[PDB]
């Protein structure tokens, strides 16, 4: 039982992601690093206007089967 | 508007009782969202000096945290030459809108008491700190009686 | 088959079409436009020299992560070399091109050391901790000064800083006394003169005056739509003053995910009956840990609060036309100029940054809008628009069009280009809209031809750019000669993250 998951960027084309719900939010960033390139520190991931936290699980956060996740770009700083 | 009528609440809940380390509170009349106060360390080396510092609250408070900013100078591994502070609570990772400005300033009487050479920002005095502490203690005392303000009464 | 250990991926590690070994020096963090600020500014650089320990997450040098992937080259040519039995005399070529590798790789070995000692005695490079923050070194300011394709911009915020980074903006503008430059360091001195200071003045006067941002946004609507059943001496109390507001949020709730669905069908599933950490929005809660409401309080103001509460600020901007409106209502304070003023700076220059890497003029724009009356005249068109509601962006380029000549555009921009900059300005102000500091950002397009890369998210030039440029050409390259050359000719300067083998 593992899961297709959507990822749109706010202006650019939307990735595939095969996961389960086990996965935790800092691992989908990484499939992420490794589909598009993109260091997790960059990446900022919201599900329907919720933030979610690097360490929590997919499963946390009510996800699966194909949900749509908005990914915005995140600034770094000391 | 409405972070100045938060703001406006918590003023009064100093004004009835107050806290004893962050004394002088001085607010902008017209917006209340720049406040102005002095801070006394209790513990070495700052039990010599007072600090004036700037707390700036964004417009979207309190769903985006105030920040801090020492006016007076001062001699401290986590506090910036230009007086700025990384504090946890503050940090936009950690900080819930529940809380108080009374509890930012608890956080930062503990930040001054117990330097963390951890993300410092000062790494030049951070490594002063963990290592050749006594001498350190005498630069800080020398700086904050120095540059530092004077002690109330 | 055999197990391979020589990884598709490496940090700073490029491999054209022709099997070039290209190093890639990160000049910061990002793609398009830096996203590193504060004690992160120079990161990329230290890592890349000396490795990092921050946050107690090891990250290797780029010497120890080309030694690491150098002997996983030298185990996968023993592999082979063991196995000759049933070799074809060749593997396809394979070995020739994993050799390859080794000989460049171990090039750029070299060279690395020969930067740390021989060529390293202006200590450019050994520059990390000594100024606070490290200065960029000499050799990539050269590079980044000849650029073609990636730009730095400064710009004036109220309350700016005394240094800045980058030594050669393409924009740039006057700006006020810093206060860390005064005598008491308490507050910067503002001079009077020049685009910054006219368009603060004009949004916020001194008279107070606040300037109205006329815009119905679709949280408006759906504030006045869910407001539309109630009356104006509704409040929320009584000992049901529980149950009403889980109406008011239900309600909320279903007008808002209606209009929202609209146009992004991602936020069906989008609930308001908790904050982001999970704590449920009830009485207790708005009222007595956060004091935004009370049984006093209209119902508009605990329509915003639960809105303010509840929802993630993506949501706002996804749905709307530019960052100049933000949702708020008017401009009244200094502040809030500030931030408006530093909009229409920034998208001035994008608009700026297009012409330049589109050969269009080689002008500074914030020259030519210092000048009055220009200063004078933008501020006044934009409190207009702000005012009447009408879009912002195009005021600007319509200023721009009177005024081409002078800017050194042979014509006036089209409503495509137009767009070209409102795009850009759109997403890269977006993404730095929370900076700590606003005096400078350095955006880069990796799409046009030029001296700078992009590549596993970093905004990044050629080492061999960088350095020739240090040893100022007394240390010859070898069979290294025009591998600097051969990457500008590629297709693209936004390059693959990973490398291909098989």
């Amino acid at each position: 039982g593992s899961m297709q998951i959507f990822v749109k960027t706010l202006t650019g084309k939307t990735i595939t992601l095969e996961v389960e719900p086990s996965d935790t939010i800092e691992n989908v960033k990484a499939k992420i690093q490794d589909k598009e390139g993109i260091p997790p520190d960059q990446q900022r991931l919201i599900f329907a206007g919720k933030q979610l936290e690097d360490g929590r699980t997919l499963s946390d956060y009510n996800i699966q089967k194909e949900s749509t996740l908005h990914l915005v770009l995140r600034l770094r700083g000391g | 508007m409405a972070a100045s009528r938060r703001l406006m609440k918590e003023l009064e809940e100093i004004r009835k009782c107050g806290m004893k380390n962050f004394r002088n509170i001085q607010v902008d009349e017209a917006n209340l969202l720049t406040w102005q106060g002095l801070i006394v360390p209790d513990n070495p080396p700052y039990d010599k000096g007072a600090f004036r510092i700037e707390i700036n609250f964004p417009a979207e408070y309190p769903f985006k945290p105030p920040k801090i900013t020492f006016k007076t100078k001062i001699y401290h591994p986590n506090i910036d030459e230009k007086g700025q502070v990384k504090l946890p609570v503050i940090s936009a990772e950690n900080w819930k809108p529940a809380t108080k400005t009374d509890q930012v300033i608890q956080s930062l009487i503990a930040l001054v008491n117990d330097p963390q050479p951890e993300h410092p920002l000062r790494a030049d005095l951070a490594e002063e700190y963990s290592k050749d502490r006594k001498k350190f203690c005498k630069n800080a005392e020398e700086f904050t009686k120095k540059y530092g303000e004077k002690r109330p009464v | 088959v055999i197990k391979f250990k020589e990884p598709e991926r490496c940090d700073y590690l490029y491999v054209d079409e022709n099997n070039k070994v290209h190093i890639l020096l990160p000049i910061v963090g990002g793609d398009e436009i830096g996203l590193d600020n504060t004690a992160q500014t120079a990161v990329e650089l230290i890592t890349f020299f000396y490795g990092s320990a921050h946050s107690g997450v090891t990250k290797y040098s780029a010497e120890h992560q080309l030694s690491e992937y150098k002997r996983q080259l030298e185990e996968d040519i023993k592999a082979i070399n063991s196995q000759k039995k049933i070799s074809p005399h060749a593997y396809d070529d394979l070995l020739k091109e994993k050799i390859e590798r080794l000989q460049q790789i171990e090039k750029y070995i070299e060279l690395i050391q020969v930067l740390k000692k021989q060529y390293d005695e202006q200590n450019d490079i050994r520059q990390l901790r000594t100024g606070g923050i490290p200065q960029l070194p000499s050799g990539v300011k050269e590079i980044i000064k000849s650029s073609e394709n990636a730009f730095a911009v400064r710009l004036s915020p109220y309350d700016n800083d005394k240094f800045t980074r980058f030594d050669d903006p393409l924009f740039n503008v006057k700006r006020n006394i810093s206060k860390y430059d005064t005598p008491s360091r308490q507050a910067p001195i503002p001079i009077y003169e020049g685009l910054g200071y006219r368009l603060r003045s004009t949004l916020f006067p001194e008279d107070k005056t606040p300037t109205p941002i006329n815009k119905k946004s679709l949280r408006d609507k759906v504030k006045s739509t869910v407001l539309s059943h109630y009356k104006d001496e509704d409040r929320i109390d009584g000992e049901k003053k529980d149950e009403k507001l889980n109406e008011l949020i239900t309600n909320l709730q279903n007008e808002l995910v209606k209009e929202l669905v609209k146009s992004d069908p991602q936020y069906s599933k989008l609930s308001l009956s908790k904050d982001p950490r999970g704590k449920e929005i009830n009485y207790d809660y708005l009222v007595n840990s956060l004091m935004l409401v009370d049984n006093d309080s209209e119902i508009g103001d605990w329509i915003d609060t639960i809105l303010d509460a509840t929802v993630d600020s993506t949501v706002w901007v996804a749905q709307a036309s530019s960052p100049f409106y933000d949702g708020a209502k008017e401009i009244s304070s200094d502040r809030d100029a500030d931030k408006i003023s530093i909009r229409v700076q920034y998208l001035l220059a994008e608009a700026n940054i297009y012409c330049k890497t589109n050969k269009l003029s080689d002008a500074n724009f914030g020259e030519f809008f210092d000048k009055e009356p220009h200063a004078t005249e933008i501020a006044k068109r934009v409190k207009e628009g702000f005012t009447q509601g009408a879009d912002i962006e195009p005021i600007i380029y319509d200023y721009i069009n009177s005024n081409h000549a002078e800017l050194g555009l042979k014509s006036p921009l089209t409503g495509k280009q137009q767009q070209e900059i409102t795009d850009k300005f759109t997403k890269h102000y977006n993404t730095i809209k929370e900076s700590p500091h606003f005096d400078e950002f350095f955006v880069a397009d990796p799409d046009k031809k030029g001296n700078i890369f992009s590549h596993q998210g970093r905004i990044s030039c050629h080492f061999l750019d960088f350095f020739t440029r240090q040893t100022k050409g007394k240390h010859p390259l070898g069979d290294l000669a025009s591998h600097q050359e051969a990457l500008q000719e590629g297709t693209s300067n936004r390059l693959h993250h990973k490398n291909e083998v098989v």
